[PDB]
């Protein structure tokens, strides 16, 4: 009576349930582990609190209405402020860590709509200026807010056109990168489990984001008749197998 | 034969003769058989 | 001193040629490698990922929205879209495969055309899809259309329908540019009974539409693609 | 190797073309699974698409330029052209770069081959025989200001002497600092609020410099410098979306605004053949 | 006579390529080689020997006081030295270690700190030494500064101390010449308890410091110094 | 509720030390988990044992 | 393969992989053990 349907995710001390789950992802087939000594370089003792950093958070709620336009959340970034996670993050100077992300959005058989939740391993953002303009760090860096691609060009921040994945390229292509739909009609979760990806071996948490979440309405939210013409769609993640190494002083970030 | 000693300075590799394309056409964690229903 | 004559060619540069050059890093120990997800050895590999075809192409600027093939309730009869089969030109151009394709000068395989719909859970709906061979029109209405290739699909719990467009040729390969000795054919969809929405419910509904290549497919004779061009050199 | 297989009539419980795509996959369907086929080989490896292959030729990375003049009461020989430099860099151009951004980290040795070709655009009463002298100037290592500097002397760095007409070619190997190179970085050198955003931090791998070793005849001689790279034991990972906007910087991700439509408007409806 | 073709490069001079040539003195008998004490191998083995680092820069013109770190009696919290660790550039560039270090272009490791106290022998002090890993400020004071690799020295009969900057890095190279991506940290050394002299004694006291790789050291890509250069060729 | 509609709520257990939370924020830093309504009608929370002393008053 | 028949006419010379720098970092007459005392 298992179902790929209903799931269950008890990560630390906080527990996810799913009664209408799509399977769930595990980017390029490989789930999340700690660093090997074959592959270390820096010769410090990494820290590993477990249970206490690698447990769910949810960010603050988004409202899909209409005109949405979709939204983007940078990891590590979204997480910097979460429990005790943050702390370790602002306080040693390397970190690594693979997440397990669970986007929700609910809503009845009378309404249609479709997401799509797609997990981009090293985002780098365009300028909407053009040239060589750079993105300033505050823009690359929202937070738990994350990124409203259908707010406004602002300077010194990134582009947040749609159709251009924010770099060039097609959103009809972001289907290469291990993603997951939400189709109001089959599915009401997406889980994609995402081990840690980068050219190094451990890296600093706050100069470099390695993944930027995406979610996009494609088929826009069409509801019943006479409905609220808007639905909630709920973020949480979790930090799994982190390390964090080279401990100190405590990062002072721009603003 | 190779006449130099670093190995950058050999010749293009040879084909890999690997490809498998299932960590990007499936990679879902609980594994789908085909014709077997997609959601149970 | 051994005697030795030159050949025509010699101290020629020609791109393609794999030869043993000298170090200029003599003895240089590169960093080690360490492990990464993901590694992508054949362009095979990639193709056989599924992605989006802007089939509604109508539009004026690029739009979110020619993704989305629309629906209307109750019409009986009538033709959902059409399209040939020029994978390197036209809605397939900008897809990963059709982007691919545009590397390569020929082409042969077959094709997975798959359709998600997303329509309320509450609604339902028939269509057939059909695969014209080569060597005759795009049909004109569904009698025609089903005299070939065609999948009558009923939407249900299981929202994506895949279609193949099977290998159906005299020569081996097609080259990817359009050519007409070389033609694919047309795929056309029409509804079989009709989408039903249900109570409470309006307007159109979407079907979201995908391409990716079956593991048959074969890409030869490398080339430059028309997707890129320059007029000055980029600086920092 | 069979391309397709055999296959009949089918009445089951068993639709392998039913599937649902909102799980991420893509599932492996065949013709036969849905049409009655026959049997046939494929007669084919997939040999010209290993991405040895596809990063393994020569490509055009760079074309600059340096003149043999009279150096007499040049205050700047660089702003004279009597001998440019290039911040070596490989997204310059932009064939080469699309190919390799089909990816995100890529390992490599690289092939480089010169071609120099000279051009005496004004009355001259020969063609002189200049030999090109280029020398790899990595970070933190002087870098020349004349055209005869003690610079060019390049006790410990490497360079290659080669006459113009002719080509110059050697290997280097994967001069990375990390595993991979980084196609793309999203990040910064630190977290300063106004530092520059991209790769441009991370692909620091210095420049080289080409002059001519010839003093200068009675006419002047322009020498136009082509840098050819090819990738030798390609190693990549993560593939990403082809890029489809323009290019405008070495090193970052931007397109030009006010760009066109890139999806090819139908001329007719959805319905159209 | 055997065919064949010359490729790109045929001619070409490159400094650092290594082929056989004809010797221009055929037959001749060099001179037999003695033992002398003393022979180095790679340039790793010297490296390693501790040399004296000038940290205090302060002077106007270069002097033997520019290797003698002050230190004053009865200071508590107060901090003693403070450096960036740009091996390359700054205190570290005359030492042998920065002098090799500038021969390459590429460094990974763990380098050596040790202090020698030459303070009279009936004196006494407490002294901590901290290196702060890369993404945080030089620490203003200790509290800041004794939260990273820190060393408590307790000045007694044994001499010198010696402090290890352990390897602490994402990316495993770093450049010599200064990289901020590729940064290193800081140094810092503050009172612990204090420094306090006999009776009959007075005035400062001071501090000697070298630097020396450890084992752990690996150095790549040759390149040419900023260290040297010229106008005209020298003569006899 | 009605069967054709459907709702997600977070259960959160804040063991002793901190203030009753309030807002999802700080309630979900604790003991909880994310219930999706469905089918299955009833969610079972556990208030595992969270104590220094062995034993607590009724009163 | 050597071509020529004198020994100054061939390549490099191949890595010592010697390497032991305590004729240089250590060339006290008693030996000194790390973690004993250095005077006693
Ligand atoms: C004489 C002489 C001249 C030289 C040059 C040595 C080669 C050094 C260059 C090293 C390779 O440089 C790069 C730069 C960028 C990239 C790269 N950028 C991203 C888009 C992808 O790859 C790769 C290699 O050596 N001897």
């Amino acid at each position: 009576g298992y179902s790929d349907r209903v799931q269950q995710i008890t990560l630390g001390n906080s527990t996810i349930t799913t009664q209408e789950a799509a399977n769930a992802v595990v980017c390029y087939a490989e789930w999340p582990e700690y660093l090997p000594d074959v592959d270390a370089s820096d010769v410090n003792k990494t820290s590993k609190p477990d249970t206490s950093v690698c447990r769910f958070y949810t960010l603050d709620s988004k409202t899909w209405t209409t005109g949405s336009k979709g939204w983007c959340w940078k990891l590590p970034d979204a997480l910097k402020d979460m429990g005790v996670f943050g702390q370790n993050m602002f306080f040693h100077s390397l970190g690594r860590s693979g997440y397990t992300v669970h986007v929700q959005c609910n809503a009845t058989k009378f309404h249609s709509g479709c997401l799509l939740v797609v997990v981009i391993p090293e985002h780098q953002l365009a300028s909407h200026e053009g040239g060589n303009v750079s993105v300033k760090y505050t823009f690359t860096h929202p937070g738990e807010r994350g990124i409203d691609l259908s707010s406004a060009n602002e300077v010194g921040g990134p582009v947040k056109d749609v159709l251009y994945n924010m770099n060039g390229t097609l959103l009809g292509n972001l289907l290469i990168f291990p993603h997951q739909f939400i189709n109001l009609r089959t599915n009401n979760t997406a889980t994609i489990v995402i081990p840690y990806i980068n050219s190094v071996p451990i890296d600093s948490m706050t100069r470099h984001n390695n993944v930027s979440l995406m979610v996009i309405p494609i088929a826009p939210l069409t509801v019943p008749t006479g409905a609220t013409p808007s639905l909630p769609i709920t973020v949480t993640i979790a930090p799994m197998c982190t390390e964090f190494s080279g401990i100190r002083s405590k990062s002072i970030v721009p603003q | 034969i190779n006449y130099y000693k670093d190995a950058a300075s050999t010749s293009s590799a040879g084909q890999s003769l690997s490809m498998d394309p299932s960590k990007f056409t499936e990679p879902v964690k609980d594994l789908m058989l085909k014709g077997a229903p997609a959601l149970n | 001193g051994l005697p030795t004559t030159t050949l025509p060619g010699s101290g020629q540069f020609l791109t393609t040629d794999d030869r043993q050059s000298p170090s200029a890093l003599p003895n240089y120990e590169p960093t080690p490698r360490i492990h990464i997800p993901g590694k992508v050895h054949n362009l095979l590999e990639i193709i056989q990922v599924d992605t989006l075809i802007p089939m509604n192409n109508t539009h004026t600027k690029d739009e979110v929205n020619s993704y989305l093939i629309p629906l209307n309730a109750n019409r009986q009869n009538e033709q959902v879209f059409g399209t040939n089969l020029f994978i390197g030109d036209g809605v397939f151009k900008t897809t990963l495969l059709g982007e691919i394709v545009q590397y390569y000068t020929h082409w042969s395989g077959s094709l997975r055309f798959s359709l998600m719909y997303t329509g309320p859970a509450l609604s339902s709906a028939k269509l057939i899809l059909a695969y014209t061979p080569p060597g005759a029109r795009g049909p004109q209405d569904r009698r025609e259309a089903m005299l070939g290739t065609h999948v009558v699909w009923d939407i249900g719990l299981q929202s994506t329908i895949v279609m193949t467009i099977p290998w159906t040729s005299g020569v081996q390969f097609r080259y990817t540019d359009p050519d007409t000795y070389t033609s694919a054919g047309f795929l056309s969809c029409w509804y079989q009974t009709s989408l039903i929405l249900p109570p409470e419910t309006t307007g159109q509904v979407y079907l979201l539409s995908f391409i990716s290549a079956c593991p048959d497919f074969k890409l030869r004779l490398m080339k430059d693609t028309q997707t890129i061009s320059q007029t000055v050199a980029l600086t920092e | 190797t069979v391309a397709s297989i055999s296959s009949g009539p089918k009445h089951t419980q068993k639709v392998p073309i039913l599937t649902a795509n909102e799980t991420g996959a893509t599932m492996p369907v065949l013709p036969s699974d849905s049409i009655e086929t026959r049997t046939t080989y494929m007669h084919f490896n997939g040999s010209e698409t290993d991405v040895e292959c596809f990063l393994g030729r020569a490509a055009c990375v760079h074309v600059t330029e340096i003149q043999n003049k009279d150096a007499t009461g040049i205050d700047n020989h660089r702003e004279a052209k009597l001998f440019n430099d290039w911040k070596i860099n490989l997204s310059s151009l932009v064939q080469l770069r699309k190919k390799l951004e089909l990816f995100t980290y890529v390992r490599f040795d690289s092939e480089y081959t010169i071609l120099a070709t000279a051009s005496q655009p004004d009355s001259a009463n020969y063609s002189s025989n200049l030999v090109v002298q280029a020398m790899y100037v990595p970070p933190g290592a002087p870098n020349p200001k004349e055209w005869d500097d003690y610079t060019w002397q390049s006790a410990s760095n490497p360079s290659v002497f080669f006459k113009v007409g002719d080509t110059s070619r050697f290997s280097v190997p994967y001069v990375g600092l990390a595993s991979a190179y980084n196609c793309f970085y999203d990040g910064y050198s630190h977290d300063d609020a106004e530092t520059q955003y991209g790769i441009t931090v991370l692909n620091h791998m210095g420049g080289m410099a080409f002059r001519i070793v010839n003093e200068h005849d009675e006419h002047k001689t322009l020498v136009k410098i082509r840098v050819y790279h090819r990738a030798k034991h390609v190693e990549a990972w993560i593939p990403r979306a082809p890029r489809a906007l323009p290019y405008t910087s070495i090193g970052r991700t931007n397109y030009p605004k006010n760009t066109e439509p890139v999806i090819k408007k139908r001329k007719g409806d959805i319905k159209s053949y």
